[PDB]
RNA sequence: GAGACUCUGGCAUGCUAACUAGUUACGCGACCCCCGAGCGGUCGGCGUCCCCCAACUUCUUAGAGGGACAAGUGGCGUUCAGCCACCCGAGAUUGAGCAAUAACAGGUCUGUGAUGCCCUUAGAUGUCCGGGGCUGCACGCGCGCUACACUGACUGGCUCAGCGUGUGCCUACCCUACGCCGGCAGGCGCGGGUAACCCGUUGAACCCCAUUCGUGAUGGGGAUCGGGGAUUGCAAUUAUUCCCCAUGAACGAGGAAUUCCCAGUAAGUGCGGGUCAUAAGCUUGCGUUGAUUAAGUCCCUGCCCUUUGUACACACCGCCCGU
């Protein structure tokens, strides 16, 4: 798309840590749960109890 | 009968918005008489009056 | 236009007193600046304030409880 | 979320609050002293 | 020149602010002179502050005034400079105690507040402080003159000579005098 | 949540360092040549002469640290909290930015490939092309521009800023020195600039100094209408903008009513950016000249706290009684 020469890129996957801290992370996974049909009060509570968990 | 006195002290603010002020005044002759009067203007402790009217005596507007 | 201090800043006063009364005395500039040396505020202006209310408040501790 | 990393860390983020504030004790601020001339 | 202050010409001394009242107020017989008019002006943050400026400045800032004229200090200057000359041939005085003598019997002595009576209009007398009669004294000159000069052939400073001659002396015929009197006329009613 | 916090403004002859922000003293290293004087020294100068081995303080250059805290003083105070006048100095401070719980059937499906449900879908509400209209006029309402003149209009000469932007864009395009021709619409040639290096010392207006006019709906005022010129584009009619001659209306400080505002603030004056093939009576920033009046209160309009009273609770735009 952008038009860069060959070669002149490079693409490197890195693991995260802290899943607790990041808000994104959190978000998209409460996404799939409400598709699901899930409660909106036990997902809320647990993402909620997680994220406290982590050191927030 | 024209007159003046000068001031002692300001006594506070009257008026239906705050614009007269009560003051109480000697009056630059004799030291004894004494009385209290209405004016308008920002007015100071240290002043001199034109009076006219030389007594009045008035109260709370 | 008025100035009163807050909690943040008496409490620590009273804190700082408590611990070191001795590095202190009389002088603004000198309390001022051993309450950088001791402690570690996050603002020039908070360490200005905090020691103008320490000064006033040893001069109450010279007589009277 | 509201993070926690007040000092720094592995990371330090634009370090502490404005109005969060820490003493230090001295444990040290007694020290009975004499005219003792300790040589060292 | 460091024992006399003129505007250039004529000097602050060799007259006599004749009263007891509207002294303290006034600027002008002060050692403490100036040669020209403005100066900075940091005479308005204060209360009280604005009684320690010098008269003719007080007088040179309230000329521009109606919108047509605003920051046109050096205008007003040479009207002032031409309006004190015009005095000088007139009558051979210094204009400073023509000056003086209209600010002195220029301001009211008694006044009606707008004492409504919590919505029932009816006034009641009361009385003046020196700084308002200084102020009301400027204002009734300065706008005297300039609606008689507004469409004519005169000049704002013969009318300004005109007026401040006739108010100096008691003429009845000048605009400040014709309002003074109606003031203390309606003061004495509702006394 | 307020405060604290961020940005900006105001101070430093102290630090740091400089042709791509950039000088200022010395040498004048040159000023040109008399560049004036004058029979000479001495004064004069803004750019023109450079590599850059003649200083950086004072613009804007920009980083660090400093500085102001009701600290010293006199009164007042439950002698606590704190308040007023002062000594040195900037003495609460221009100022903005950020902004809580609960809410309004507030607005936006015409900002979105954010989206439900209904409508339509080859003779289309899709998507292209030609033209027109969104601007049409017996009337009413609001935000603004110009003016009602002599504190002025016209004609010539003097003298000073700052925030900014600028060439190849996602699907189409710059700011301009210098010369030559004509008033501008301009138009031909060459140069500079991917930028405080070019425009650029941004030679701005109002102001200021001198002539003409003299209360005359007058040379104030410039709507309306005729005629001619040029420029953008594929295309100027319902004149899209601009220039020149003529045309020369209402309007004499505005009734009842009502808006905004107390320090570099109001007001006057004109430069830039947005929109932009063509362009500002609008908005957003900028400087420039620079006042009057207050330093108070709850009377009119509204807000917060406590006490009280209630037949209201979609909550006084309420409930409600009779003929």
């Amino acid at each position: 798309r952008f038009g860069f020469p060959e070669g002149s890129v490079e693409l490197y996957a890195e693991k995260v840590a802290t899943r607790g801290l990041c808000a994104i992370a959190q978000a998209e996974s409460l996404r799939y749960k409400l598709l699901g049909g899930l409660a909106v009060r036990r997902a809320c509570y647990g993402v909620l109890r997680f994220i406290m968990e982590s050191g927030a | 009968p024209i007159k003046l006195a000068r001031v002692t002290k300001v006594i506070g603010k009257t008026g239906s918005q705050g614009q007269c002020t009560q003051v109480r005044v000697e009056f630059m002759d004799d030291t004894s008489h004494s009385t209290i009067r209405n004016v308008k203007g920002p007015v100071r402790e240290g002043d001199v009056l034109t009076l006219l009217e030389s007594e009045r005596e008035a109260r709370r507007l | 236009m008025g100035r009163v201090r807050t909690k943040t800043v008496k409490k620590a006063a009273r804190v700082i007193i408590e611990k070191y009364y001795t590095r202190l005395g009389n002088d603004f500039h000198t309390n001022k600046r051993v309450c950088e040396e001791i402690a570690i505020i996050p603002s020039k202006k908070l360490r200005n304030k905090i020691a103008g209310y320490v000064t006033h408040l040893m001069k109450r501790i010279q007589r009277g409880p | 979320i509201m993070l926690p990393w007040d000092p720094s860390g592995k990371i330090g983020p634009k370090k502490p609050l404005p109005d969060h504030v820490s003493i230090v004790e001295p444990k040290d601020e007694i020290l009975p002293t004499t005219p003792i001339s300790e040589q060292k | 020149t460091p024992d006399i202050k003129l505007f250039g010409k004529w000097s602050t001394d060799d007259v006599q602010i004749n009263d007891i009242s509207l002294q303290d107020y006034i600027a002008v017989k002060e050692k403490y002179a100036k040669y020209l008019p403005h100066s900075a002006g940091r005479y308005a943050a204060k209360r009280f502050r604005k009684a320690q400026c010098p008269i003719v400045e007080r007088l040179t800032n309230s000329m521009m005034m109606h919108g047509r004229n605003n920051g046109k200090k050096l205008m007003t200057v040479r009207i002032v400079k031409h309006a004190f000359e015009i005095i000088h041939l007139l009558t051979g005085e210094n204009p400073l105690q023509v000056l003086v003598n209209a600010i002195i019997n220029s301001g009211p002595r008694e006044d009606s507040t707008r004492i409504g009576r919590a919505g029932t209009v009816r006034r009641q007398a009361v009385d003046v402080s020196p700084l308002r009669r200084v102020n009301q004294a400027i204002w009734l000159l300065c706008t005297g003159a300039r609606e008689a000069a507004f469409r004519n052939i005169k000049t704002i400073a013969e009318c300004l000579a005109d007026e401040l001659i006739n108010a100096a002396k008691g003429s009845s015929n000048s605009y400040a005098i014709k309002k003074k009197d109606e003031l203390e006329r309606v003061a004495k009613s509702n006394r």
